[PDB]
């Protein structure tokens, strides 16, 4: 909920202004938001994904981190993300999954990785 | 169908959801060109409230009638009368849409009352154009006109 | 697939339709009288640019504001920025919003036809190399972006070639200049 | 024989015409094109066209500025802003 | 140098005029600038 | 639809009334150019009658074509061949409306009957232009090209 | 019957050129818009003939036709209250000449001209 | 139809023709997107087939959905890079055309057998941009991909 809070209703208005669009400064921000997280619900199958897993992916869209990616990037991105925050950083995977929340010490701990982890796959 | 049909002559007021209107976001999803009620009269609501309320109806239907012409020779060729009703009219759709109190499990945001006054003000003042200069997305999913002229601040950044 | 959709969908299909082909019947109209205003203005333009040809020696772009012209004012802009990229120091113009729109100046092309008067003025809007790029008219069905050197460069035009030339005074040659630029702008705009 | 090229904007008086003579308002005296003079070039003052024709009786023209250019071949152009025959002045 | 040089004007400026003077005894401009 | 579709397996013509071109005043109402006949041809009806009447459904698709152009564009962009079918056009416009006897009781004007003899003929002129000066109300509402 | 037939008439050839220039179709579209206007009706107040006639003669003799069109439904309601109060002889007259006559034409022209004046004020 | 929608349910791989393709010239008139395979996964047929297969789609119902919006107004008010889907997604359409042997009559064309690893390495190329220089009408009617190319320069 905290990372998909109001996705819904924002991915249904943006489908509307993508079809109908000097496009405004919200306009833009709206186009270029839903563009991404449209990337980020693309899912191949036969690997469903553990809830804390979702969340952080999803943290990574909702929160503006990717809205500067080229969204051709965005599925390379996140399975490599995703690799990495398993491999290196179980301990916050296992807060997020037991305390089945995003604390305050999680969402600081969850920012730096992606902030970094995002300039060095822009590398 | 007739269930439905039927069911228009033993009413005073009606409500008409639909589907089109939902797949938008726009909730409640309330058609706002069928929806009738036998007290939409001046001499019972007023003149301020009735007239508001056929402005509403006439841009959204205008707006209506035009979609499919700006969507095949595009908003340029558009008059800037037609250029006003469409920005217009899309606020005044996205003004309609409402947080309920009941709907908070759906929507993520915290629900909404808005007393008649507040109701028929906000949408004089988008018809009157006073609000021109916000972005549509400021009057979606909001109560009162002054949440809309917050969240036009808010999304500034 | 509902009768009264489909039915809606008929009638303003229906509208359009008969706009689309009046908007065509103007079109037409237009093109017929600019097609003469092109038969003088070509030879004033060409006559013009003589002194290049028999002498061997800034991006303009020009279309216009409106329309559903479609390949019209993308094959400019196609040209325009093929050769920006191209190129050491630029600074640009384009008449009619639709360059400026097209890109990221001039306004009021092609909605009314063109004249020396707004040619006088881009020029006159300019002096306060270059290449101008237009499209210049074969057929109804077809047409071409050329690009035309503008050597306007008062600099430029003084060399060798140009020792065949009696009088000249550097100036009496700045005013030649100016006047060229105007008709080479003229041109285009026609 | 010359080839002369007389014009405005919008007329198209002499194209490529085999002329015997020209004259024209300069900025700089006013002067006669011959089928043969030495390449110059020159901008306009409101004034008089003359154009000797190849037989005779020559024609008249009013111009207000443009330029006017006699190249080495014998080509000669006449571009005037603004150009009007006496008879509509 | 002519009297309108060293006073501003140029020659497109020069022929307009003159221009314009035979026409009293086409010309239209619709541009407008759009300076930014 | 299966009963107008049935029913033109038996038809060997029509007459196509209209409203647009009822309420813009002409009666009797009729399309000229959605009528036809299983046998009108200068075999039949001959070439006389059959070129007057072919010469009037060219004129009138062509002063069709004119219409936007002369609302939009100003009826002066027009050729001076092109003004002449249009003024030929809309006075053959009118004289193929026709008061008739029994709308008598309607317009209180009086009916005629008009010959195929004097019909063929006065359509055959128009063309011709033996009417430009002459304006578009002899032409309306009238009998015989007279 | 006389009125009727000409708005019918301008009806039919507003129809012909709507949605949309020259100004002879400037001025089709100026009156459609303009007798379309007129025809708008409140409920609960069906009006006498005259006084339907008055108005329908302001919009087809071109009287309204510089009037902002918004505006037009506020007009007829000013108008026909001003022409009962004041000019209930009109009225009897346009009523019983049976057709528009040469003095109802020069009244209402007087009344229509400089009543607008005043509510464009 | 009732009898052709409970057929599908039958089937491991469905070939769906349709007649709007047949008119315009392409045969085997084969809608690319409405024929299906349960065969059609990456763990079976590698994941090069299945890349391409999933790109050709993906331009050709980029494709379609753009067609709907410029059905009235052509490819000008297109925009250069949609101008792009149309041009590759119209030499991929016409790629997917093949004269057989059984129809020589027909096309006036001779019989044309492809194997898997040239289809797949033809529409790879065609997605990459290597033929965005040819005309359109270099792919229609052709076996492999040198086909195309050779019918290029024959048009010149």
């Amino acid at each position: 909920k905290q990372v998909a809070g109001t996705m819904k209703l924002e991915l249904a208005q943006y489908r509307e202004v993508a079809a109908f669009a000097d496009l405004d400064a919200a306009t833009q921000q709206l186009l270029s938001r839903g563009v991404r997280l449209t990337e980020l619900l693309k899912q191949g199958q036969y690997s469903p994904m553990a809830i804390e897993e979702q969340v952080a992916v999803i943290y990574a869209g909702v929160r503006g981190y990717l809205d500067k990616l080229e969204p051709s990037k965005i599925t390379k991105f996140e399975n490599a993300f995703l690799s990495h925050v398993i491999s290196q950083h179980q301990a916050l995977l296992g807060k997020i999954r037991t305390d089945g929340k995003i604390s305050e010490e999680s969402d600081a701990k969850l920012k730096e990785i992606v902030t970094n982890f995002l300039a060095g796959f822009e590398a | 169908d007739p269930a439905p049909a039927t069911t228009f002559a033993h009413l005073d007021a009606t409500t008409v959801l639909s589907r089109a209107i939902a797949e938008l976001g726009i909730y409640p999803a309330v058609d706002p060109l069928d929806s009738t009620s036998r007290i939409m009269d001046p001499n019972i609501v007023g003149s301020e409230h009735y007239d508001v309320a056929r402005g509403v109806q006439k841009i959204l239907q205008d707006y209506k009638s035009l979609q499919d012409i700006i969507a095949i020779l595009g908003m340029d060729e558009l008059s800037e009368e037609d250029k006003l009703t469409v920005s217009r009219a899309r606020k005044i759709q996205r003004f309609l849409s409402q947080p309920f109190q009941v709907a908070e499990v759906f929507t993520g945001h915290l629900g909404k009352l808005v007393p008649l006054k507040e109701t028929i003000k906000g949408f004089q003042q988008i018809l009157a154009g006073e609000y021109d200069h916000l972005p549509e997305q400021a009057f979606y999913m909001v109560g009162p006109i002054e949440e809309a002229v917050a969240k036009a601040d808010k999304l500034a950044e | 697939a509902t009768l009264k959709d489909i039915t809606r969908r008929l009638k303003s299909i229906k509208n359009i339709q008969k706009i689309t082909k009046s908007m065509k019947m103007v079109a037409a109209a237009k093109y017929a009288r600019a097609e003469r205003e092109l038969k003088p203005a070509r030879v004033y333009g060409v006559g013009s640019l003589a002194l290049y040809e028999k002498a061997d020696i800034l991006i303009i772009g020009v279309s216009s504001d409106r329309g559903l012209c479609g390949a019209i004012h993308s094959s400019v802009a196609k040209q325009m920025k093929s050769e920006a990229a191209n190129l050491k120091e630029v600074k640009i113009i384009g008449v009619g919003d639709k360059i400026r729109s097209i890109l990221h100046t001039f306004k009021e092309v092609g909605r009314r036809p063109p004249t020396f008067g707004d040619a006088s003025v881009i020029a006159l809007e300019l002096l306060n190399e270059g290449s101008i790029i237009f499209n210049r008219f074969r057929s109804v069905i077809s047409y071409k972006t050329e690009e035309k050197p503008i050597f306007s460069l008062d600099t430029i035009s003084s060399a060798e070639s140009m020792s065949i030339y009696d009088d000249i005074d550097a100036d009496v040659l700045r005013n030649y200049q100016e006047y060229s630029l105007a008709n080479i702008i003229y041109y285009s705009l026609k | 024989q010359m080839s002369f090229t007389f014009a405005s904007p919008t007329q198209v008086f002499f194209n490529s015409a085999n002329v015997r003579q020209v004259d024209v308002p300069t900025q700089t005296g006013a002067f006669g094109i011959l089928a043969a003079h030495v390449p110059t070039l020159q901008v306009l003052r409101p004034g008089l066209v003359v154009v000797h024709a190849e037989d005779g009786t020559t024609s008249k023209y009013f111009v207000s500025s443009g330029s006017v250019t006699v190249n080495a071949d014998s080509s000669v152009q006449l571009l005037a802003e603004e150009a009007v025959t006496l008879d509509m002045l | 140098v002519a009297y309108w040089r060293q006073a501003g004007l140029s020659y497109i400026r020069y022929s307009q005029i003159c221009a314009k003077a035979v026409r009293d005894a086409t010309s239209g401009s619709t541009i407008k600038i759009v300076k930014v």
